[PDB]
């Protein structure tokens, strides 16, 4: 505990209409088809994304996401002022600091350009560390303690929200550990 | 508001005659007679009980709309458009006065508005058929999507009520496929070099 | 904006390189090289002058749109979508960085985004190609309309400005035909028995 | 003929407020051509928004009237009268029951009465000028070859309870306009 454990709750007002936030707002799954929801300004209307309710303005914070054996997922943080309407590339320059899994076994960092990651173990549970001031975001296997990736000395000028993205319709949800 | 709409047609299982067997995605259907043998099928008012028919879940009350159907190696089929209000129960004649606008394959021949008096003299087996609606024009038209050639426009009709995509199968174990609307890379990661030969 | 728009593409003669010869209905185009030999051709800022290109007169700032192109007569060609603001006078690479999203046939090969490093391994000659635009998605995609199979989606791009249907002929004498949107019996007397095998 | 002389020559002027947007009414409001494509006009309640139709400005409410239409060698045209109250928005079958009494030419040489069902007319000579005779009280509209005086077609089922406008329809894009002869 070098870093304050954040208590992260999914903001249903931000969830793409194809996403289903649980009753307890800790887990998200994909619908077969979009729900009939309004296109309020907070809602990601293109990317299959959902934010936390609370954003980070300073200090050091940590949370954990259960990915299970889900074939596809990306998680990390984004700026308050990212583009929520239409596609934007999820990259540092557009205000997104994320990594994840695609196609069952391809781990990437959503950098400009993307980079492949060599992971000895595939993670079932991921830890995300943010240091607003130094400007550092790090991903770890939550079980092994094994490193995954770090963005270094970033110059954050806005509040940062936790962000979760799933494209695939599978039975394993994405679950925030309380 | 003059745009041709390329419809994404999904079958409405509640309309489907019990012998009709829909795929789980509801974009393909075959006819398997007495497949409910030994079962009591609830006979909800939306379901066709005699004609082996199924409708698209879409309704249209205005504008221009079309979709494509794969009918290759199906020896008995009907496609077209019908009023939402058509008779579901009994042996209704599938003709414009009863709210049906159809192209049919029957005994190796193509028949407009399911009429034995309107055999269409096609010089090839239809494989992919275009179904076209222009509501305000009273127009239901059929196309051969091999060369995008016109086949038939039904007599102009006052639709009056919303109309829906219409399907019939008159043979067994022979599926038709409703061609999904193109979606590009919708729901899919596109690599920075592009996405190639997606399936 | 839910709806997929099947576009009725009509070529804009003001965009057309001077060697391009449009059909009267403006739904087909062939290249007739140096066909203005001995002529002074007037200045027109809309006209492509470095490469034999022509735009659809339609432009799109949102939504989903597609059209089909018959390419079976032609083996030096480029089709897709470009920004309305693309360079018209100077020669540019027909790549996303310059505001072009293209499928090309060049020297017997299909090249994605006109690139020698993006040869598409197709097993058949393309006859009818579907050009698909999803503005919000940054998506230009190409389909083989024989079996409606996916060929290629260009790297996702922020279009930013209105985009237009884009056509080009290379060292080629044969025409491209743009498949008109289906119109049923629009403009035509439908007999009381129906209209059978209408030919335009 | 004494009977001809019962009919008042009507002064028929095309009403641009009624013309389907793909129609061009001339300066003098006597002639109509097709544009390649619809013009950007309002869909005001008076305008035919589907059928390629235009009305005269004056409707008939009683008495006997005559007007003449130059068709020349146009290969497609239909003319007659329609009720004030016809459907102007969307396709409706142009037939007596929907309030249209019209005949004309399609495909260069197929003359029809636009009734239910349509009937093929015999025209030993194709007309270049068509005389139109309306007798409001006998619900009669008769069509004649205005040059050689020969009869083309008669409806004896016209509304005598509705105002009746001259109506003119062209589907095709061709050199020859449809022209009303001014009353003279
Ligand atoms: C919702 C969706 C289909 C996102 C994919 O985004 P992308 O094509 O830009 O790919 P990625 O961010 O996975 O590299
Ligand atoms: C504008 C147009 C295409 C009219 C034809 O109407 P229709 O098909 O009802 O035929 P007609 O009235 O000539 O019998």
């Amino acid at each position: 505990a070098l870093f304050k454990p954040a208590d992260v709750i999914l903001d249903p007002k931000t969830a793409n209409p194809i996403l289903l936030v649980s009753e307890d707002q800790r887990s998200v799954q994909r619908a077969k088809e979009p729900q009939d929801l309004p296109d309020n300004p907070e809602r990601f209307n293109w990317h299959y994304c959902v934010l936390g309710c609370e954003s980070f303005i300073s200090g050091r914070h940590y949370w954990e996401v259960e990915v299970g054996d889900r074939k596809e997922w990306h998680i990390g943080v984004c700026s308050k002022n990212v583009q929520r309407k239409g596609w934007v590339k999820m990259t540092p320059e557009n205000g997104f600091w994320t990594m994840g899994l695609t196609d069952g076994n391809k781990y990437r960092t959503l950098t400009e350009p993307r980079t492949n990651l060599k992971l000895p173990k595939p993670p079932k549970k991921v830890g995300v560390f943010l240091d607003y001031e130094t400007g550092d975001i790090s991903f770890y296997n939550a079980v092994d303690g094994s490193h995954i990736h770090t963005f270094l000395d970033v110059s954050f000028s806005e509040a940062l929200y936790p962000v979760f993205r799933i494209l695939t319709l599978e039975p394993t949800a994405l679950t925030i550990c309380p | 508001r003059t745009f041709l709409h390329a419809v994404d047609v999904v079958l409405d299982p509640d309309t489907a005659h019990p012998d009709l067997f829909l795929s789980e995605d509801r974009r393909s259907v075959r006819r398997c007679p007495f497949r409910h043998l030994g079962e009591s099928v609830p006979d909800n008012p939306e379901r066709f009980d005699s004609q082996p028919c199924v409708l698209g879940r879409e309704s249209f009350a205005s504008g221009k709309h079309y979709w494509e159907v794969e009918v290759e190696n199906v020896i008995e089929w009907t496609v077209g458009v019908c009023r939402d209000s058509v008779e579901r129960k009994g042996e209704v004649l599938l003709i414009p006065q009863n709210g049906f606008w159809t192209l049919e394959m029957h005994k190796g021949q193509y028949r407009a508005v399911s009429s034995p008096d309107r055999i269409l003299p096609l010089k090839e087996s239809l494989c992919r058929v275009g179904v076209f609606l222009d509501y305000e024009a009273g127009d239901v038209s059929f196309y051969n999507m091999r060369d995008r050639s016109h086949i038939y426009t039904c007599p102009r009709s006052a639709f009056s009520v919303p109309v829906r995509p219409f399907f019939r199968l008159g043979c067994e174990d022979s599926p038709i496929f409703i061609c999904p609307a193109l979606t590009g890379a919708n729901g899919v990661t596109v690599p920075e070099e592009g996405l190639t030969l997606h399936r």
